C-alpha cells in the first residue's frame, strides 16, 4: 500500500512563455544628423569706410 | 563679368554703365573702397584690375 518508483519518463517538456520580433526600421533620431550652421540671408555689409 | 567685379569691391567703387548694349564696367568712386582684396580670389579678374 506504499509508493514505489514507477517507469521512468520518456520525455521531458519545458514551457516558457516568449513573444515576437517586429520589422527593422531603425528609426535614429526626431530631427536626425548634426544639421549644419548656415548664412543668415542677405545679412548685408554693417560697416563703411571713411570718405 | 563686369558685375562679378562690382561685387568683388565696396558696392559705390566700380560703377557699371551701360555705353553700349553690352555693360561696361568703370571705376567711379576708388576711396570708397575697403581693403578686402576679394578680386584676388577671382582667378580670372585678378590680371584685369
Amino acid at each position: 500500500g506504499g509508493l514505489t518508483c514507477a517507469s521512468a519518463p520518456q520525455g521531458t517538456l519545458r514551457i516558457l512563455e516568449g513573444p515576437q520580433q517586429s520589422l527593422s526600421g531603425s528609426p535614429l533620431q526626431p530631427i536626425p544628423a548634426s544639421p549644419p550652421p548656415q548664412i543668415p540671408p542677405g545679412l548685408r555689409p554693417r560697416f563703411c569706410a571713411f570718405g | 563679368a563686369a558685375e562679378e567685379l562690382s561685387r568683388c569691391f565696396s558696392p559705390g567703387v566700380i560703377e557699371v554703365q551701360e555705353v553700349q548694349g553690352k555693360k561696361v564696367a568703370r571705376v567711379a568712386n576708388p576711396r570708397l573702397d575697403t581693403f578686402s582684396r576679394e578680386i584676388f580670389r577671382n582667378e580670372k579678374l585678378k590680371k584685369v584690375v
